[PDB]
């Protein structure tokens, strides 16, 4: 039933008398439900050490993975190019799904399109889709540009993507001045970083292999940065914004932050903003160039020390106080333009701000996941303050980079109950979570199952997540944050000083129970 | 209106290429009997054009088999499509996840190039057992086949039978690799014979199931945000007991019991009329379709269900129709005269686009466009009817179309889904998602009906929509 | 007792066993308490519509009050000029309190002196605190300049400032040439933010009353910004921001936001920035003075008027969408700048926000507190959201304030359900809560007893507080936040959306009870 | 060095004019005809220091958690100290116990014309039908009442008869007095005329030889549950608790005990002292931080009874000593050397040093807010030789030191601690224990050491120097 004055949604109509019964009746009549005590049991089995065993012993099942594949980092390096279409070379089922999962973590239009190969394109490839492809969205969607990656059918049955582009020019289909940079980008190696890589390098080469005689390292006094992988539209806003304020001339390759920040305005722009292929075809000509999340952009690197000829510098991801600092200082000598009074100061003030929130965030214990750079930035932002970064999991991290964290790790003396997984999955640390339990968990929306699920155990078990990286889908507008630079760094450090102080509001909250410690001042 | 509309179609047609310009022509048309005579469906999308159509793999997984909770589904192929379809459709469930239910987990066998190498087959038989030590409350198992599993020749049938046997499992195969057919559809009849094959007959010999003469099932309701459970509780305060919900919140339990039923209730046809035939010629069980959107559809469909019974039922019946009477006459009362005179135009998949027409002319709107992501001819047939004259139809809307066709008709309310949401938005218009229900919902039955009515009111007259221009223009 | 590896501080310490039984133990033997069920009855008559009838007919009695004294804005407002000294005349005590609670929202040190008035003064007066205090005020502390407000002794026993303070100058304690502003801020008027108004004026007069006569209106092309009474580091920045962006010259007269946000660098400043003397001084060859807070700036408007001959616009504060459009387009009009197009778009993107957020936010009922300006900001914000603002309360409003709010309250369907109270406290508001149960409060620190009552009646019950205000004690580094602008308006939208989405999950996290609508995508 | 201390000192005076110069000097001194104390504040300074109403209302009467206490005159003084001080109860706020609600008259011009004697018995009115489970009322002056001629006192005795309640009145008001201290003096004899002898012929309390009542700690942190648990495990029986989670009924028994635990004498030994005369309990001074401290205390506390009190007495100290050697053997590496500047009240300026000392710490460093000469003959004791003591320092001359001294952790008040820590001094709070704590007892000694050990080697330290500076 139903009062006007006050309409019941899913919750908690559903906890009405009347459908609580019906669904007593459901279950007992037709379900054939395992008894109650034995679920209990079960569940129960699942939070042990035991079962953590067997569940680390997995070798062929996954189990709530924290990857995507290749081709929806192709879509969104494409993406921060200036009027250019992502296009992706395949079954036309795997576009419908990168668009929703970027919608709604952006809340905003993507825009990517297929060549919807299909059974008989198995047989022959998809020369035919091709062709018909590029010409369609060129005359309807009227892109400057059309880049090209793959679904897992096409890489299996092999098309060969230069061949049919070429066709496609040859047949007449695109003029052949037309830019159609592509990549190969398939499902079945790596991840969804590695498609951006992949498609990064595809689009510099496109725009630079053949020029290269005309080139000459430093003659356009830039520093080209390489930003990769990114859903955090202030993490593009913060590195613009201090490469000017120190007055460095920069060229950022690959800035969707004006497509997925359009104004709603009365009107639809499809595309906005982004890399112009002419700073693409200028980009030999910098000074040098940064890559800010190294260990997902191997691919570029060995291009552009290969080709463009650049020393790029050994900086981690400008993430936290060293690290960003290193960053400043590799960037001013590159430039030879001082670090400026304005982030002096900035700096200066996140220092301040740790200073004023050590007590509540010392010995604080943490599991985390996302992808390898992140996530290493978030270890050593950590150890900065004085956390303990106990579980970190990358699932689509390699010993290279465990490596390297393990170094980083023993470099502190926060870092020393601290494991680093590779190739684990939430599910593994679910149960990580319940043997040896962290205060939080640092991660995306797929965490909250695993909050949920240590609650069941009860609420002196239960795991509080925090939303930092990609996806988030369960709260609005945390993509417009910002985790690199002192700016990111002040972000994240009051993200997770008050989750401390909410947590510990609501242990307090008990009136006469636990409130004698529920502080005005805290 | 009617040469305007007809004048439009040809406007946007003018930036194709002519080959697909000649196609998109066919699936365009204006309303004025037999779908076969006025536009064409369930055919290949034209290349690079935006279409918003999935995969047979989504029409398995994620609409037929995800659902039912107490089986672990096995999304088998490499990470991407069992991530991008983890907990994306709102198919509601009573149950323990990781435990004795799973809906909103992922599980995948990760392909590598090692397995697209040597066959992924021998990795399924150790993922079905480690599946086995973990889950081991798990009453079945289903493998959804992922886009490279056909077009390497992996088999997984004999996987199936041989881990089945040896396990006493039930281990459902599943062809629904994305390349096979044009759209979701083809996975909806994949995941049907599916059903037929492997699940459906385990029970034809036992008779241990107590029947009575009221034993009905509901067959295609996917439980989007509880829209099953609020029609099942109407089926039995009308009498009639529901053994049976596929697959919303279904169990594998309930689907072996199905063919004692009486009688098929298919409120989704597209998807599942197909094991509906299947039901009626091998056990003989009828089967209608019905339509819980909106007062009006829902008391005819109640009134229809309780003719096929004796009088006790068809005199509950009426005592449902009076007890929530008062109820959605106050939600009429209340939300009609806000919405009364507005245009709405939809988009959607199988079967939305005409099956909740009834509830918004409930409220007083006109539906003045409508259109099907992957529905064949005898969906239009059934749509023709429900849509006024001179109102636009298409099939397999591309981005281009459905943007140019809102620019010349302005509708008031706009009804599709997430790819198209936030691109009107900015345009200006409202927007209300019909998959997700935008996290809202119910939809189904009269406690639904009080929501989509607060629903479309608080989306269409928001004072959002007032401010789009700046005073300075 | 405690275990060395896992220290326990009084939560959780004091629930142990024997910590138990001990207070147990003191309480029967020695406290004479009630006994507990007459504590929940007079608990659940504390929360009933007959108790709020008691309530509301108080006419001497004030509980938990929502303002402070005049001369604590007296000191913000003094902090914002340059190398400026504030000085409260009068007794300690009072300075001790003010420091305090700003440095506990701010985070910062505060720097005021006082002469420390004593009871020998109050009999013959304060004349030689004042001569001493100033002279070694100035000896110790070096500032170009010392402000002058009240403690209420001071102003009780009638001392004369203007008096006072020429006298110190004549017995040659202060050079004549050196700057003393002072103000009357009588604690038993008003409020905070009186202080601030009075202090301004003062500061003002000081430096233009005598100066008038070659001075021009609009002969330095620029406008002056007056902000009054702000503790938000966030809303000085915008409104220096926006007016930059805009191409405006600006003379924002009393700006401490860097006094307030001094880096961590090794050593300690005292002052830093704020309104020059010479900004002051040129103040009324301005084109026009904007106050951002009008309804406690009613002295200074007088002046600015009736002295300098602005024609101050009406206003209101730029809080929400359609108010900082005012601003925007009166800024312009009075400048002659067009708004630039960065600044349509960021109001675009605000639009965007509401229209990806309305579905969460409608129909949604508060309660909310706070000075005058910012609640009718805060009121009108709500309205545009499609929020319900049902109790709307200013405890330092009064009743020209109260039919301004009604009336807006009133141009909105969303106001039918609200009531706006003045010169009603918190003990007042908890009752409102109990009675006609809000879904969330907007307010400062204090609110978080009115949550903890609401529980303790029942989670169904709970009224969850959200943080914006001042002050802000039991959170770190709010006060960097923004309420003024777009800006403020996508934070404040963002926190409300966030809060709303953090309920439904908790609500939602029952295994197998709630959790069938725990959706991953919200 | 002694000399390089004392040339620090006039080196600092030459800052001052002539009044303040000479003044100031006898505030300062390199350690009873040492040190000049509880005088007059010099105008301008920037000092410390509080009032009358913040030494009675927001330390003595304030944490007597059954009674209402009225800030009497503007909305400031009671807003303010509104919850800002830890002194912890265990009570349903708002019903049975009112510790950090702000009951106030909040006076507007009207009051301060016509006088405020009205307005206040039609307050106490309100707060009867408003809160009826109140054991009393309290009404703490604020500077106006007093110099505009009220009587409050007559207030509360009439309407104190007419509803039969304790109504005590207190002229706290702030302009009398130099500091916080004759607040306590003045808030001590509020409590000796108005509700200590409530209970003179009364006989139905049922005594034992171990009665004893804790006087002056006002349970900061815990700090008092944490030193109660101590003396009941020796055997004690803990009758009453001042004014830290405290009951009026617990005040009104005090006077049947054996023994006065005094812990702060500064804010207490006024009581104790009449408690001696009047009723013949005797009194005695003891410090719980740090288990050397602690330690010493138990065993000079159970020494005034009998051999069972004796035996439990060494029963506790052999059940916590695993546990305080365990926080010293992993802490006392981490902070020994380490060097330590302190500035607080009336008290803990001296006796928080063996707690230090456990630690390995050097107090090189102490001052106090308003001590009288009786806490710097204290003191004196308790810090070495050269160290620096300071009497109501100003903000001008506590950085000053600090910057020749350089200690390594410095522990004063929050208008202190933002200061330092932009220094890059690593600074604790040590009056609100920087939300932490308790530190009394054995128990608290675990969360001291885990406190100054966080704070002294926290990363953070080392960075406030940019690497391009
Ligand atoms: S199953 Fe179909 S597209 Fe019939 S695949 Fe699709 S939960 Fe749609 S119009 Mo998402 S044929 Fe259901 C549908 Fe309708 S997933 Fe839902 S909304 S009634
Ligand atoms: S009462 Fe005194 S200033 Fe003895 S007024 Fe002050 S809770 Fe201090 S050094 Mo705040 S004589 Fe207590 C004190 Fe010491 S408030 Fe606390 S810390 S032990
Ligand atoms: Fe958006
Ligand atoms: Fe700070
Ligand atoms: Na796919
Ligand atoms: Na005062």
């Amino acid at each position: 039933s139903q009062q006007v004055d006050k309409i019941k949604a899913s919750y908690p109509l559903f906890l009405d008398q009347d459908y609580k019964d019906m669904l007593a009746k459901k279950r007992d009549g037709f379900e054939e439900k395992y008894p109650q005590d034995k679920i209990d049991e079960v569940f129960q089995w699942t939070t042990t050490k035991e079962y953590q065993e067997l569940n680390f012993q997995r070798e062929a099942l996954t189990v709530n993975p924290a990857k995507a594949c290749q081709p929806l980092g192709a879509v969104l390096c494409a993406l921060g190019f200036e009027k250019t279409m992502p296009y992706v070379h395949g079954s036309q089922g795997c576009v419908a799904y990168f668009r929703s999962y970027f919608n709604r973590h952006f809340r905003e239009p993507v825009s990517c399109v297929s060549d919807s190969m299909t059974e008989d394109a198995a047989v022959f490839g998809g020369q035919q889709n091709m062709k018909d492809g590029l010409q369609n969205c060129k005359a309807t969607y009227k892109p400057d540009m059309i880049a090209v990656s793959t679904t897992c059918m096409a890489e299996v049955i092999g098309d060969d993507l230069n061949a049919f582009i070429n066709n496609s020019k040859k047949e007449g289909f695109i003029p052949d001045e037309f830019p159609v940079p592509f990549a190969h980008t398939p499902a079945f190696v790596g991840s969804h970083v590695t498609g951006w890589d992949n498609m990064f390098e595809g689009i510099a080469r496109y725009f630079t292999l053949k020029s290269m005689d005309d080139k000459v390292v430093g003659s356009n006094k830039k520093i080209n940065i390489v930003p990769g992988f990114e859903t955090y539209l202030g993490n593009f806003r913060v590195i613009k914004r201090m490469l000017s304020e120190m007055g460095v001339g920069y060229s950022l390759l690959s800035d969707p932050e004006e497509v997925l920040d359009t104004p709603a305005d009365g009107q639809f722009r499809m595309y906005a903003g982004g890399t112009t292929q002419e700073e693409m075809k200028d980009a030999p000509n910098a000074l040098n160039t940064v890559l800010l999340q190294p260990w997902h952009l191997e691919k570029t690197k060995k291009f552009v020390e290969g080709t463009w000829k650049h020393e790029v510098p050994k900086l981690n991801i400008p993430m936290g106080l060293d690290w960003t600092d290193e960053f400043l200082m590799k960037v001013s000598e590159i430039s030879g333009q001082p670090i400026p009074a304005s982030l002096t100061k900035e700096r200066g003030r996140l220092v301040d701000m740790m200073t004023d929130s050590h007590t509540w965030l010392h010995g604080k214990r943490f599991a985390l996941w996302g992808d390898p750079d992140f996530v290493m930035g978030l270890v050593k932002f950590l150890l900065e303050l004085g956390c303990e970064p106990v579980h970190i999991l990358c699932h689509n991290g390699n010993k290279r980079w465990k490596k390297a964290v393990d170094a980083i790790l023993a470099a502190s003396p926060y870092g020393k109950n601290a494991t680093v997984y590779i190739g684990k999955d939430l599910w593994h640390l679910r149960s990580l979570v319940f043997t040896d339990k962290p205060d939080f968990m640092i991660g995306n929306s797929y965490g909250k199952f695993i909050q949920r699920d240590t609650l069941h155990k009860g609420k002196e078990f239960e795991v509080p997540l925090i939303r930092i990286g990609f996806p988030i889908f369960d709260r609005h507008h945390l993509h417009r944050s910002t985790t690199l630079g002192y700016e990111g760094a002040m972000q994240i450090l009051t993200t997770l000083v008050n989750s401390i102080l909410e947590r510990l509001d609501e242990e307090t909250r008990g009136m006469q129970a636990t409130d004698y410690n529920h502080d005005l001042v805290r | 209106s009617r040469e305007e509309v007809e004048s439009l179609i040809q406007e946007v047609l003018e930036v194709y290429p002519e080959k697909a310009r000649k196609d998109r022509n066919k699936h365009l048309a204006v309303n004025d009997t037999q779908s076969k005579k006025c536009i064409i469906s369930n055919k290949k999308s034209q290349p690079g054009l935006m279409t918003i159509r999935g995969c047979a793999y989504a029409g398995s997984k994620g609409v037929v088999w995800g659902p039912i909770k107490d089986m672990i589904h096995i999304s088998h192929g490499p990470v991407g499509c069992g991530q991008y379809s983890r907990a994306g459709r709102r198919n509601y469930y009573i149950g323990t996840t990781g435990v004795n239910a799973f809906v909103t987990m992922n599980f995948t066998s990760d392909f590598q190039e090692k397995d697209i190498v040597f066959g992924g087959d021998k990795k399924l038989a150790k993922l079905i057992d480690e599946v086995e030590t973990l889950f081991p409350l798990n009453k079945g198992i289903s493998v959804q086949s992922e886009c490279p599993i056909g077009l390497i020749g992996d088999d997984i049938e004999s996987v199936s039978k041989v881990k089945g046997a040896e396990l006493s499992k039930t281990i459902v195969p599943v062809r629904c690799e994305g390349f096979r057919g044009v759209s979701q559809s083809l996975g909806h009849h994949i995941a049907n014979d599916a059903v037929r094959d492997w699940v459906l007959g385990k029970r034809d010999e036992d008779t241990t199931f107590a029947s009575t003469p009221y034993d009905v099932a509901i067959i295609g309701d996917y439980n989007i945000g509880g829209d099953a459970w609020s029609s099942r509780i109407l089926l039995e305060e009308m009498g009639l007991r529901c053994v049976a919900q596929w697959s919303g919140d279904g169990s594998i339990s309930e689907i072996e019991l199905t063919p004692k039923v009486k009688l098929n209730l298919v409120h989704c046809y597209r998807s599942m009329n197909y094991i509906s035939r299947h039901m009626e010629e091998k056990y003989g069980i009828p089967w209608m379709e019905y339509n819980f959107f909106g007062p009006t559809k829902t008391i005819e469909s109640l009134r229809a269900i309780a003719a096929k019974f004796d009088e006790s039922i068809q005199k509950k019946c009426e005592e449902v129709i009076a007890k929530y009477k008062p109820e959605w006459e106050a939600v009429v009362a209340k939300y009609r005269p806000r919405l009364e005179g507005k245009r709405v135009m939809l988009y959607i998949g199988g079967l939305r686009p005409r099956h909740v027409i009834g509830a918004y002319e409930d409220l007083g709107m006109e539906v003045v466009g409508t259109g099907y992501e992957f529905a064949h001819n005898d969906d239009y047939d059934r749509t023709m009817k429900e849509m006024g004259d001179s109102t636009l139809l298409y099939d397999d809307v591309t981005g281009y179309e459905f943007e140019e066709f809102v620019k010349r008709i302005k509708p008031d309310l706009i009804g599709s889904g997430i790819k198209e949401k936030f691109i009107f938005q900015k345009m200006g218009i409202p927007f209300r998602e019909m998959h997700s229900w935008d996290y809202s919902g119910p939809y189904h039955g009269f406690d639904g009906f009080a929501i989509f009515a607060r629903d479309m009111d608080m989306t269409l007259n928001n004072p959002c929509w007032k401010k789009l221009q700046a005073p300075w223009e």
